RNA sequence: AGUGGAGCCUGCGGCUUAAUUUGACUCAACACGGGAAACCUCACCCGGCCCGGACACGGACAGGAUUGACAGAUUGAUAGCUCUUUCUCGAUUCCGUGGGUGGUGGUGCAUGGCCGUUCUUAGUUGGUGGAGCGAUUUGUCUGGUUAAUCCCGAUAACGAACGAGACUCUGGCAUGCUAACUAGUUACGCGACCGGUCGGCGUAACUUCUUAGAGGGACAAGUGGCGUUCAGCCACCCGAGAUUGAGCAAUAACAGGUCUGUGAUGCCCUUAGAUGUCCGGGGCUGCACGCGCGCUACACUGACUGGCUCAGCGUGUCCUACGCCGGCAGGCGCGGGUAACCCGUUGAACCCCAUUCGUGAUGGGGAUCGGGGAUUGCAAUUAUUCCCCAUGAACGAGGAAUUCCCAGUAAGUGCGGGUCAUAAGCUUGCGUUGAUUAAGUCCCUGCCCUUUGUACACCGCGUCGCU
């Protein structure tokens, strides 16, 4: 008797998600990115993605330790089932989602808004990207709030590409004052996926191969081979 | 450059058997460290004798490079509707006459 | 809460270095503490005692409660049940 | 409360026995499927949970 | 798995509903083949985020 | 087709109430807050219970700090909640000083996020070049063109980018492909009945029906007119389609809603007879009256009864088949199904044939009210529902005004999901039956867009009184 494929397939993203807010919880200090879960029936290995594989792991690899114990005890399922590897992402810049939680640490840690901004900004402009947007919500200079944008490059914001290109990540900065919201959209590029970018190019751009400058006929020649 | 309707050159490209090459595969990561200029100086308590140093590199109180970059820092204070642009990574040295009147 | 319940929640702890809950009050007892009979109020409550004095770290999400061992946390237990330093936690066993 | 009645009422039937997952609300809350999650903080883990709003 | 919520957080709108979607797409595929041969068949072509059940007699 | 004219449900006001939490108030609130509430929900009221006051200081405390407690009194409560009764318990503490926690407690005019609206529009903005000292202007048009600043062509402009389009999902087509014992057909055989029927049984094929993946297919493609004979517009052949329905949705904005969705949140208020937690009961539903959706009808194109006969989404570890007792609601036993395997070939309704009723507030229509029965739940009193007799009332097509809709559309008709221990008059979807008119305008309203002028001028508030 097992749980029907409707609910083993929901309860399947659900601890994905549960897993994801606790190393977003944890590691927001730490550069975390994203995890990538593989089952396999002898020990489920959870990838963490981190920018800094040195401080997730600690000094002697202390704190991957309490992790996997956390996760041994919290999700019923029994010891020596789960692998938690940590590794670096394959772009820093490019990825949104552990981009979005460096501006967060960088406002939390004194810096001017606009300052920080231009910061991540030329950062991910110069990382490789065609085109990104930063938008900064809130009580940036009083008590009225007013809003504040900076974009270059291109961007997309409809139509099927929006969901496979731009990486929409939110996020909340606890200040002295209140709340600011973050929204960090990079839009990948093309050059399919040596680690970089998606496959199919956006679908509009139609480039056309120039020909190869053929023999003009001069004399009609025939030469045996 | 950025045109939806483009040209393909790629019957010209004559070899390339190892299009990675490790040459424009430069990892540049300079935010987490300590050589992103968009950082704080951790600003140093003011001098009373009005000057850092002798001789003839002694540096002085406003020291026009300094306060440029000091008035640039403060342009960064602003506004939420004004629209500073690259100040930072740029070098700019902005004067008083021209800040000031920003500031106004 | 008497102390057998203070006791046996502190035994669990160095052995492992890993503790939750589920944030329920009313809840009978806490599933880890099996054949014990210990309450989860106790557990969060007295487990909760050793946040303000600096011995573990909170970090909450969905309604469970995860705490880690300080470095000065270890021997605050070695001295309440007077383990003998030649005993390790599970942080210092592998690699 | 008093021990013997501080729990007294059974919980096993009626709404007040089901909370969200992730906010512990009980108001508008999604029981198909088994997610048990509330109708505002499924809109934020829609994404991640694997849901597509293909149409 | 189709699942309609109200977009609007407090119910004030106008009454936007968004249709979310789970997809869920069966395969059968067939074998009469000692149990030796399919455990190093699908041993080797693991790939994540593609399930497999296997059943014996 | 209605709504507004009736009845009922629901929501918002007012009126009462101890409380009848709460927000939202032209479109852009009023079956909205997944807000169909027996407790919970629950914020509100009437009363109780507990610290679930971390941590630091000082005092108390081992010659006890205390916890829990049988019996009686009180108490709705084997509420030590308090008293009598004196039994337990080994610092797990207690009392003040500090400050932490918990708030569905205040501010959406302090906020984030999300959502709604201007707008499902028709714009937005650079680079280089020209003109001007400069503000600025051309590009961003005379004209034509389109659902589209979509396009053509003029042209000191040339090229771009975002939006629209492209895209993605769904629907119509494939007798070509892939392959099915968890789908179906044909053949043969076995029967059963009178060469015909079998959803009635098994192996040969097979993919037409059914599944669901690739690939194909439709482009103003071809023809005739219109055309500044460009861009494109009307008509026709062939074709399944000469073309559906949604998702996504720019720049600039709104003191639009949400602290009441969050262990989001800044200033806070309270914090031990608590605005914290839990429990008991009540209330959110109370009714003179008003305002919005929605559902039944006003009968004959109808109602009753019998017979006949067809779906689609799509749930389900609870969904249920089958057998037995009951008039129904229901009850008992034995099964299957964690699922195209079982419910189910989903014998659905409207509709189709026959009987009776024949213009009658009539058997139309069932508001109101009594009695009984069964289920779910600790608890149905405020009828939770469901069932059976009886009661049968307004209502005979609706004033001013007003909503929505162009083709599998409107209407009619039922099924599934959400809410759900108990449940749909709501809503989200789904099939079934299936139309009338028009294919045109600024006449109302609203929104545009171009041109010209363009950064509150003047003549028509008083009389008396003392210091
Ligand atoms: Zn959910």
């Amino acid at each position: 008797v097992q749980i029907s494929k409707k609910r083993k397939f929901v309860a399947d993203g659900i601890f994905k998600a549960e897993l994801n807010e606790f190393l977003t919880r944890e590691l927001a200090e730490d550069g975390y990115s994203g995890v990538e879960v593989r089952v396999t029936p002898t020990r489920t290995e959870i990838i963490i993605l981190a920018t800094r594989t040195q401080n997730v792991l600690g000094e002697k690899g202390r704190r991957i330790r309490e992790l996997t114990a956390v996760v041994q005890k919290r999700f019923g399922f029994p010891e020596g089932s789960v692998e938690l590897y940590a590794e670096k992402v394959a772009t820093r810049g490019l990825c949104a989602i552990a981009q979005a939680e460096s501006l967060r640490y960088k406002l939390l840690g004194g810096l001017a808004v606009r300052r920080a901004c231009y910061g991540v900004l030329r950062f991910i402009m110069e990382s490789g990207a065609k085109g990104c947007e930063v938008v900064v919500s809130g009580k940036l200079r009083g008590q009225r709030a007013k809003s504040m944008k900076f974009v270059d490059g291109l961007m997309i914001h409809s139509g099927d590409p929006v969901n496979y290109y731009v990486d929409t990540a939110v996020r909340h900065v606890l200040l002295r004052q209140g709340v600011l919201g973050i929204k960090v959209k990079i839009m990948l590029p093309w050059d399919p996926t040596g680690k970089i970018g998606p496959k199919k190019p956006l679908p509009d751009h139609v480039s056309i191969v120039e020909p190869k400058d053929e023999i003009l006929p001069t004399t009609p020649i025939s030469e045996q081979k | 450059g950025d045109s939806k309707v483009s040209i393909s050159f790629e019957n010209y490209r004559k070899v390339h058997p190892y299009e990675d090459s490790d040459s424009s595969e430069d990892e540049v990561d300079w935010q987490d460290t300590r050589d992103d200029p968009y950082r704080p100086a951790k600003p140093v308590p003011t001098p009373k004798k009005g000057f850092i140093g002798k001789g003839k590199d002694i540096t002085t109180k406003h020291d026009e490079v300094v306060c440029g970059r000091k008035n640039t820092a403060r342009m960064e204070n602003f506004a939420p509707e004004f629209q500073v642009g690259d100040g930072i990574g740029m070098d700019l040295k902005l004067s008083n006459h021209v800040f000031n009147a920003l500031k106004q | 809460m008497p102390k057998k319940n203070r006791i046996a929640i502190y035994e669990l702890l160095f052995k492992e270095g890993v503790m939750v809950a589920k944030k329920d009050v009313h809840m009978p007892k806490h599933p880890e503490l099996a054949d014990k009979n210990v309450p989860n109020l106790h557990v969060m409550k007295a487990m909760q005692s050793l946040k303000s004095r600096g011995y573990v770290k909170e970090q909450f999400a969905w309604r469970h409660f995860y705490w880690y061992l300080t470095n000065e946390g270890i021997q605050y237990l070695r001295d309440y049940l007077h383990l003998p330093p030649e005993i390790v936690p599970a942080t210092l066993r592998r690699s | 409360g008093h021990q013997q009645l501080y729990w007294s009422h059974p919980r096993k039937f009626g709404q007040g026995s089901r909370s969200c997952r992730v906010c512990s609300n009980r108001h508008g809350l999604i029981r198909k499927y088994g997610l048990n999650m509330c109708r505002q903080c499924f809109r934020q883990y829609a994404k991640d949970i694997g849901f597509i709003k293909l149409d | 798995l189709r699942i309609t919520t109200r977009k609007t957080p407090c119910g004030e709108g106008s009454k936007t509903w968004d249709r979310f979607q789970m997809r869920i797409h069966k395969r059968l595929i067939d074998l009469h083949s000692p149990s030796e041969i399919v455990k190093q068949i699908t041993s080797i072509s693991i790939e994540p985020g593609v399930e497999v059940e296997v059943t014996i007699a």
